[PDB]
């Protein structure tokens, strides 16, 4: 579920690359177990090596390689790496700062008969952000029965 | 505040910078030589009088521009 | 290249035969049996692979014998299936999209920035099934021993 | 459905009203709110920290 | 001369520099582009020719028989532009082919085929630019901005000191072509000349000359001169010239015939040389230890031994002095050079050379090129020459050769295609010559260096990419070939073609989305220069001065429009005459000068062919004969600007505006702004939208009409004639036989479109401008659209605004609007919005759309039908059910005790959830059409079905009344025909109208054309019948859909937003602006007479943002509302038409010499009725850009009508009723809303969705997402002494799993505090770090 | 004899 | 949270421990990272006592 | 009121052609474009300031 494979309408599928680039990894391991297990001559089994060692370093970095395996799309994968790394990676941007429930956005304007400590603020915009405290505020008063 | 303040202001600057450099470029005042710093020739007064301190004649002075032109 | 291992300690000499000729075919459906195995994220057989290869070559035929393209009930005559094989074999030929695929106006906003988990359930759900417990609780509070174990039980 | 804002903030926001955009948060817990009353209301607030 | 919807309302125009070239087409870049592109023409210069002309002889590798191009052509469009935007497909083009096969004969050098197959074949589709240059890919319409590149050519931009010490400017030069690699040279440090390929490893450049099969001797020859000296029987009489000899020393005793010159410690000056020259210097004998670092020219053997004596590039010294004396050679030839003129580069070059011969440089670079891989010769040769001298992979186009031709000072703009030894040689002299003598670091920005692509040029690039990639297939299929098994069309395949030019048009950088709000906004994305996409520079990356202005810019780039954000500078758009050249660079028109004479001969410039010209200017006076009113006119000989006298110019600017754009041309008084206001205005005005009641801008610029009239949005005239019959729908013209076609009814019949979807989701929608019973000339505007007005460009509405601060409700730039302008509804708009419910089919079953919904009352399905789709007409309100969409599913897995809820109640556990389609919450509109679509298995519904008939009905009866109108007017035709030639007056009407087809009369070329109107009659309603049967056929024949839906349902919400505090309005000089408060009819400021500003805008923006453009503005805006309302003052009372054409016709003159001359004369008492009418909201003042109205006109037409002079009243205050202090200024300024509507950007998020991979909430308002508490928020409640706050900010609110059902419930329960726990996200940052060998985990557990 | 790569394919 | 592991059929190197320069693996050994590279894609052998 | 002095280009050099027309007058089309070199140049530079 941190790399998930969730379904979109339709039936496409919305993948994260890690999924790719495990499969990649996978499939030339087991090739190369049942290349051991035919005994292929050396340079096969160099090549396959090979062949694992690039896949492994990529699913860790998919950088330090002149060309970073593209997915289908002839795009970049993004590595395991890249899921730390930098300004889209889960240090700058999923916890330093979050997207953040009970809040708004609005234009603004002058207002210039508001005392300094007070802003002006919609019906609306207050009866969203505030949906909570009046289910809360409704139900001891007795008005809603229940929360539905 | 606006943005394009921001560029006027940046433009001002600009503008005020190379003009106060070109303004203190040229000599300013006001001490007579008579006599090139690099090759001793006799100067044009009316020339010098252009520029109260002079030090070069015009040839040695257009060569030595002509010359930093290139920065090599 | 296992394909070519098999086929050399299967090769015979004394057919007095170009080896290539026998090699040939036989990395031929190494390397076609590997690409219908590994080559999507979603494994389907090779029947399933040889079926849409078969419709991709025939919409291939009929888009010029026809002139644009072939719609999924015209296949019917084309390729002699139920008609709707045909819908679920069309449904079955696509990739999945990489989550972080660029969103458009290159915003970096990918589509994982876009993908809801569907599972979660709703806080006023929380609070609806728990306050329910409570509603329940002091109802059968409001009978006897018997009842109320009877209800718990049942 | 504009949130007015007393234009003396202003200044302190940058914000003048092209258009700019502001987002509401709301302190939910009771030390938030203190805080909120306590540091950061914006009567306690009229000296530019720098 | 004034037209018909010109005449009904003639503009009152200042401006006095006549025109003398209108503004053309405004749309011509894209239309001709595409014209080259897709229209066959009998050559290989354009289009799709030139692709096949370069792709297709296709000879089979080894098996020599071919396939060869016949011709092509465009199929049928398979919808028209209509259906396949409802639709929703791209309107393409079959591009049917015709090959020709040729299967040559085994044996066949001669040139003998077997035989041939020659068989067309589809090959993929072309999308077709519909007649406004949109395509329209998806539906959606699709525009192909023109891009902005570098030219392919050679360049010499030396970088200005950065990379090393001492400012040393390196030189370089890079030959940059159309297709292949680059190719740069570069200079050093030390003094070096390298080579460079695409941005690889650097290598001596002399590699490139000795891998061109060039020894070092005669590399020596081309890149150094030659001085050969003579032991003239004594140690060295060398050959010497004074040019050699300028500037130096006396190195020995200056001699010449003998007798001295200059004394051996003298420096050498001019007057030694020119002496020289005259003395005739050309030996002299001078020691042999001035060649103690002459570098020796060419090899040195002795011949006598085999012994080497010297080799080549080498300084001599007393060692090769013995060497040559042993043999006695009488002359040694070494390379003059000078480190002043001619600096020695190729020497040290060839000294740190590692290569000698042309296998060993073939090696060397391709181990440069292709690393890793072992060289070999066979290798290394393919590859070197495939690279730059190859056909197939380099070419240089037309562009290259002429820009490359031209920057090396050759004269033929033509030649080869791909390099040649000659171009590297001659670059690398260029070069030098650059390094050392005379050129120029020259620029990449100058637009002589710049090439526009277009949609033309850049879809044959991609055709071409198709038609390559399928070649090599067709190729491979050739190899193998057959007789009577393969035709030309098995070889062929059409899906990497059209793949290829869908992936360019459907998705890249440059086709986008049309900005469909505005005319203005329109015509501008159409004509947009952008500097990016695929093939440009990047935004980020792009540093720097292509951003800025440069002084070639003038006229064929506007300075003053481009788009403000981190992109500013890249995405130019075209300035209003610009044009495109041949080749492509930008060219702008001039008018010639003859000696003293301002010629009306035009002529187009490109940009290198400005500097060799002195440019007139505009704001030029003359006395009307070409003759300079001054004998000093400014002008502009290359950059900079000077004044010349009269005869020194030779071009003239062609009118004032051309230094400006179509965007910020209709800018008025653009000539008092700050140049950054203009560049607000023009972005803010492209943005407006179109409003209920489009007024008129009542100061414009004269070229409002003619962008109404090229975007065309607006329905224009293709024939004069006689409005017969108009309607809200549709007009309808009867054409004059002035303009009728001989063969043909006459009648011409235009279908004006009502309320659609504009992209911006705005109201698109057209007016008939035309009453019943009018004529109408050829290019009038018959039926205006969004936005236009009488063909006016109107954008917003002109109102009465004061400058006034009135109680710190406008602080910054605020703008407090009257009620006045709600009630009058002169800002309300419309915006319809589709909404789609669409029904797949999910693994569990089928989700119908039925009415039948679990939990919802029967007000709730109320406004639905009985098939559960909306009525039409309904007024939704946010959260109506719109279409009931009920999904099936099953094995609920209930929570216990609900079980128990449900066994004490009974209440059935429906396999079916809801998920129907509802109006979102806010939006509040009406429905206006719902369409149905359906997978043509699956059996249609009710409602589908009435919508399915009601279309066939609707296109019978267009149809229908199409054939009745068109044989009324073969009837007006042939009947009355028939009085010229057969005249039969009233024995006509007698027999019916079906009969005049069978009559009696003279049968000749009368006759003969009675019986082709009576045969188009009949051809025309089989046409008819079979137009009509082809569209019942598209009407019922079947949808297709995307796989799996099972059918579509579509709702077009119409929403019309009026106004209110937040509402972002503007004008057109940057002057921006939020609505604050909405005050009463009353509390407005009101004049003398009672009548209350309308809008209050702020006074401190003026100065302080230089843009005192909106001033004169509102004082000529007052002074036109002074005309408008003293003509309605008069023509309220009854006066008489000799009063109204007397005070119109002063109201014209106004002054100043003037271009504009109206006689109203030649106006009748009746039509001046209807001008005055036109004018009684106020008369329209046009001012051209830069010489529009002076001041001082201002002035004497504020005093025409009674108003005051200085454009100030007093006001009094609605509030107190006390007059303010200090007049303020008030007049009628043009604002413009902006789409920036306060409804679209309110936004409360409390708790909702939630990201799947970290449990955080989602983006910004389409998945109900909350707002980014980012980074540097943190920061700041880090800096403010919160923590708790933070903590429930980060933990609470966003990412924990737990804490935000535990603190959700707590507020319900009226208990506010929480239990954090740890957020998700680190949780899945702790599990990836874990998931590399990194381990990490928490200690004291 | 060759500087070097990675390029898998290439060795 | 539970993690699935892969039991490689051959060891391979870490990237970040070779390449993050200085290269870990390389000083580690004090052995020149072109010569580990070399001896990674089986371009070189190296001894091991 | 007064004349908006020599502008001047991106690169800083200072046209000693000035603009010697104010905003209340027009400026012909010269002191428009000479003033556009050094406008851009200032909104380009705030842009990535
Ligand atoms: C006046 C003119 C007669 C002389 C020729 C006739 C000839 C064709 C007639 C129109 C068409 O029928 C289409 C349409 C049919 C509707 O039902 C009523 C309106 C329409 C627009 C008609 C108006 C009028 O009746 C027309 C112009
Ligand atoms: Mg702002
Ligand atoms: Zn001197």
């Amino acid at each position: 579920d941190l790399r998930p494979l969730v379904p979109l309408d339709g039936g496409r599928f919305a993948t994260s690359d890690l999924n790719d680039l495990y499969r990649r990894v996978i499939n030339r391991n087991n090739r190369l177990k049942r290349l051991l297990d035919l005994a292929a001559p050396d340079i096969i089994v160099r090549n396959e090596k090979r062949m694992l060692q690039e896949a492994v370093d990529a699913l860790l970095d998919n950088g330090r390689r002149g060309r970073a395996i593209t997915g289908s799309n002839k795009r970049p994968l993004k590595s395991l790496a890249d899921m730390i790394k930098g300004k889209q990676g889960r240090f700058r941007q999923n916890l330093l700062g979050k997207r953040v429930d009970y809040s708004g956005r609005s234009v603004i304007t002058v207002g210039p008969y508001l005392r300094l400590h007070q802003c002006g603020l919609p019906k609306k915009m207050a009866l969203e952000l505030f949906k909570p405290f009046i289910y809360g505020k409704l139900e001891l008063r007795g008005l809603a029965t229940t929360i539905k | 505040s606006d943005e394009a303040d921001e560029a006027y202001s940046v433009t001002e600057q600009l503008t005020m910078t190379g003009i106060n450099r070109i303004r203190q470029k040229i000599n300013a005042h006001g001490i007579p030589v008579y006599l090139c710093e690099a090759c001793g020739n006799p100067i044009p007064e009316a020339r010098r009088k252009i520029f109260p301190g002079v030090t070069l004649c015009v040839e040695c002075q257009a060569y030595q521009e002509r010359q930093r032109k290139h920065y090599a | 290249n296992i394909g070519l291992m098999k086929a050399v300690d299967k090769f015979e000499y004394r057919r007095g035969y170009k080896f290539s000729t026998y090699a040939t075919w036989w990395i031929r459906q190494a390397i076609t049996r590997s690409i219908a195995d590994q080559a999507r994220t979603i494994r389907i057989p090779v029947h399933m692979i040889e079926t849409i290869n078969k419709l991709n070559r025939i919409s291939r035929q009929m888009l010029q014998e026809m002139g644009r393209e072939p719609t999924p009930e015209e296949l019917a005559e084309r390729m002699l299936m139920p008609e709707d094989k045909i819908r679920k074999v069309l449904k079955i030929a696509k990739e999945p999209i990489s989550m972080e695929t660029p969103i458009g106006d290159d915003e970096d906003s990918h589509l994982g920035d876009f993908i809801e988990d569907t599972t979660l359930e709703l806080p006023l759900d929380s609070a609806t099934t728990e306050s329910l417990r409570a509603a329940t609780h002091d109802v059968l509070a409001g009978l006897t021993a018997r009842e109320a174990k009877v209800l718990r039980m049942r | 459905k504009a949130i007015q804002l007393h234009p003396l903030v202003c200044a302190a926001y940058n914000a003048d009203f092209d258009g700019d955009q502001m987002a509401v948060h709301v302190p939910l817990t009771l030390e938030a709110q203190l805080e909120a009353r306590a540091l950061m209301m914006s009567t306690n607030n009229i000296l530019s920290p720098a | 001369v004034y037209s018909y919807t010109e005449k009904k309302r003639i503009r009152k125009d200042f401006g006095k520099r006549p025109q003398v070239l209108d503004v053309p087409y405004l749309l011509s870049i894209q239309l001709d582009s595409f014209q080259k592109f897709i229209e066959q023409d009998p050559e290989g210069q354009y289009g799709l020719e030139a692709a096949f002309r370069s792709v297709f002889p296709i000879q089979s590798y080894s098996g020599n028989s071919e396939l060869q191009y016949v011709s092509y052509r465009l199929g049928e469009p398979v919808f028209d532009v209509q259906e396949c935007q409802i639709r929703g497909v791209t309107y393409s083009a079959p591009l049917r082919v015709k090959l020709r096969l040729v299967i040559y004969e085994r044996e066949a050098p001669e040139g003998t085929v077997k035989d041939i197959k020659e068989q067309e074949v589809y090959m993929g589709e072309i999308p077709l630019m519909t007649d406004n240059g949109t395509f329209v890919i998806n539906g959606t319409e699709r525009v192909i901005v023109s891009q902005l590149h570098r030219s392919p050519g050679v360049f010499f931009d030396s970088d200005k000191g950065k990379t090393h010490s001492s400012g040393k400017v390196l030189y370089n030069a890079r030959i940059i072509p159309y297709r292949g690699s680059w190719l740069d040279f570069e200079f050093d440090p030390k003094d070096n000349l390298f080579v460079r390929i695409d941005r690889r490893r650097k290598l001596p450049a002399t590699i490139i000359l000795r891998a061109l099969n060039y020894t070092t001797e005669q590399i020596l020859d081309l890149f150094f001169e030659k001085v050969i000296f003579e032991i003239r029987d004594n140690k060295l009489q060398m050959e010497l010239v004074p040019e050699r000899l300028r500037g130096e020393t006396a190195s020995f005793d200056i001699e010449a015939n003998g007798k001295v010159y200059v004394e051996k410690g003298r420096r050498i000056t001019a007057r030694h040389i020119r002496q020289l020259e005259k003395d005739d210097v050309k030996l002299i004998e001078v020691p042999v230890e001035y060649i103690a670092g002459k570098v020796v020219a060419k090899d040195y053997i002795d011949e006598s031994t085999g012994e080497l004596i010297c080799a080549a590039n080498m300084e001599l010294s007393l060692d090769l002095l013995a060497k040559l004396s042993q043999s006695g050679h009488k002359r040694i030839e070494t390379l003059f050079t000078n480190d002043l003129d001619h600096g020695p580069y190729i020497s040290e070059t060839l000294r740190v050379d590692p290569t000698n011969d042309r296998l060993s440089a073939l090696v060397e670079i391709y181990r440069m090129m292709r690393p890793g891989e072992p060289p070999t010769r066979e290798a290394a040769e393919s590859l070197f020459e495939n690279l730059f001298f190859s056909e197939d992979r380099y070419d240089l186009s037309a562009v290259g050769r002429m820009k490359f031709n031209r920057s090396l000072l050759r004269e033929e703009i033509e030649g080869s295609g791909i390099l040649s030894k000659d171009d590297i040689i001659d670059v690398m002299k260029k070069l030098i010559d650059i390094r050392n003598g005379k050129g120029e670091v020259d620029d990449i920005d100058h637009l002589g260096n710049r090439r526009i692509r277009s949609v033309g040029e850049m879809a044959e690039n991609q055709f071409r990419v198709g038609l390559v990639r399928v070649e090599r297939a067709v190729k491979e299929r050739l190899s193998l070939g057959d007789l009577d098994t393969l035709m030309p069309q098995d070889m062929i395949n059409a899906k990497p073609i059209s793949a290829a030019v869908k992936e360019f048009f459907g998705s890249s950088q440059l086709s986008q989305f049309m900005d469909q709000n505005n005319p203005l906004s329109e015509i501008t994305h159409k004509r947009r220069i952008s500097a990016l996409g695929p093939g440009g520079l990047t935004r980020e990356r792009a540093g720097f001065e292509v951003r800025d202005v440069h002084p070639t810019h003038y006229g064929r780039v506007c300075p003053i429009e481009t788009p403000e954000g981190p992109n500013i500078g890249l995405i130019n758009s075209l300035s209003v005459y610009a044009q495109t050249n041949e080749y492509g660079f930008l060219e702008t028109p001039y008018r010639k000068v003859t000696d003293g004479v301002v010629t009306d001969e035009i002529h187009y410039l490109s940009a290198i062919e400005e500097g060799n010209y002195v440019i007139a200017q505009a704001n030029s006076n003359l006395d009307e004969e070409g003759h300079f009113v001054e004998d000093l006119v400014t002008c502009r000989s290359k950059g900079e600007s000077s004044l010349f006298s009269r005869d020194q110019v030779d071009y003239m600017d062609v009118s004032t505006q051309q230094v400006v754009s179509v965007g910020a041309s209709l800018i008025p008084f653009l000539e008092h702004d700050d140049a950054n206001r203009a560049l607000m205005g023009a972005n803010m005005q492209r943005q407006a939208v179109p409003t209920l009641r489009a007024d008129k801008p009542l100061v414009g610029t004269g070229m409002e009409r003619a962008v109404a009239v090229d975007s065309g949005v607006t329905a224009v005239a293709k024939r004069g004639g006689v409005v017969q019959y108009v309607d809200a729908s549709r007009i309808v013209i009867k054409v004059n036989e002035d303009e009728m076609y001989p063969g043909e009814a006459g009648i011409d019949i235009y279908n004006l479109t009502k309320y659609t979807r504009s992209n911006q989701n705005t109201c698109i929608n057209q007016m008939p401008c035309v009453s019943l019973g009018e004529p109408v000339e050829r290019g009038d505007v018959l039926a205006d659209g969004p936005s236009t007005d009488l063909g006016e460009l109107a954008l917003g509405q002109n109102m009465r605004v004061a400058f006034m601060p009135w109680n710190g409700y406008n602080f910054e730039d605020s703008i407090l609007v009257s009620e006045r302008v709600v009630q009058e509804d002169r800002f309300t708009t419309i915006h319809i919005q589709e909404l789609a419910c669409v029904s797949r089919d999910t693994k569990l079953g089928p989700e119908e759309i039925t009415a039948d919904i679990p939990n919802v009352g029967e007000a709730a399905l109320s406004k639905l039908d009985e098939s559960g789709i909306v009525y039409i007409g309904a007024e939704v309100t946010g959260g109506d059910i719109l279409v009931g969409k009920v999904t099936p599913k099953g094995e609920t897995q209930l929570t216990p005790e609900e079980k128990l809820l449900r066994a004490i109640f009974g209440e059935k556990a429906s396999d079916v959830k809801d998920s129907s389609l509802r109006v979102p919450n806010g939006v509040s509109g009406t429905v206006i059409d719902v369409q149905v679509f359906t997978r043509d298995g699956v059996e249609k519904d009710k409602r589908a079905l009435e919508i399915e008939e009601m279309q066939l009905k609707q296109a019978k009866k267009d149809l229908s009344e199409e054939l009745q109108i068109l044989e009324a007017g073969l009837f007006s035709r042939i009947r009355a025909v028939l009085v010229a030639g057969g005249v039969e007056a009233e024995k006509l009407d007698k027999l019916p109208r079906d009969r005049w087809l069978e009559l009696g009369l003279t049968d000749e070329e009368k006759q003969n054309q009675l019986e082709q109107l009576a045969e188009q009659y009949d051809e025309l309603k089989h046409e008819f019948e079979k137009k009509l049967e082809a569209k019942r056929r598209k009407i019922t024949q079947g949808d297709d859909l995307a796989p799996g839906v099972l059918k579509i349902v579509k709702v077009y919400l119409a929403v019309k937003r009026r106004i209110q505090p937040g509402d972002k309005m503007a004008g057109r000089h940057g002057n921006k602006g939020v609505i604050s408060k909405i005050n009463p009819i009353e509390d407005m400021p009101y004049d003398e007479n009672g009548t209350p500003v309308d809008i209050v805008l702020n006074p401190l923006g003026v100065p302080s943002r230089m843009n005192i453009g909106q001033i004169l503005e509102t004082h000529l805006g007052m002074a036109a509302k002074g005309i408008g309302d003293k003509i309605n003052a008069m023509l309220k009372q009854q006066q008489e038409v000799a009063k109204l054409r007397e005070f119109i016709q002063r109201a014209y003159d106004l002054g100043a010499d003037v271009r504009q001359k109206v006689d109203l004369s030649t106006f009748s008492d009746e039509e001046v009725m209807r001008l005055a009418e036109n004018l009684r909201k106020g008369m329209p003042i046009a001012t051209p850009v830069f010489d529009g109205a002076k001041e001082a006109e201002i002035k004497e037409l504020l005093k025409l009508g009674d108003l005051p002079t200085s454009g100030q009243i007093r006001l009094y205050d609605g509030r107190t009723g006390e007059q303010f202090e200090r007049p303020v200024t008030v007049g009628y300024m043009y604002m413009l809303k902006l789409n920036h509507l306060v409804d679209d950007k309110m936004h409360a998020r409390s708790t909702g969705s939630y990201s799947l991979v970290t449990q955080q909430p989602l983006g910004g308002k389409a998945q109900f997402g909350g707002q980014r508490f980012g980074e540097m928020e943190v920061w700041a409640l880090e800096a403010y002494g919160a923590a708790y706050t933070l903590q429930e900010m980060l933990t609470v609110k966003s990412d924990d799993v737990n804490g935000r059902t535990k603190m959700y419930k707590n507020i319900v329960d009226g208990n506010h505090q929480m239990e954090p726990g740890m957020p998700e996200s680190f949780n899945v940052l702790l599990k990836e770090i874990r998931s590399l060998g990194i381990n990490i985990e928490l200690e004291d557990e | 004899e060759i500087g070097r790569t990675t390029d898998p394919v290439r060795m | 949270e539970r993690m699935g592991h892969i039991e490689l059929a051959s060891p391979t190197a870490h990237i970040w421990f070779l390449k993050s320069l200085p290269s870990r693996i390389g000083l580690l050994l004090d052995m020149p990272l072109r010569d580990i590279e070399r001896v990674l894609y089986f371009e070189s052998y190296v001894v091991i006592e | 009121a007064g004349m908006r002095g020599l502008m001047a280009k991106p690169d800083g050099s200072i046209i000693e052609t000035p603009i010697t027309a104010n905003f209340r007058e027009g400026l012909n089309v010269l002191q428009y474009f000479i003033s556009t070199h050094g406008a851009r140049k200032g909104l380009a530079d705030t842009a990535l300031k």
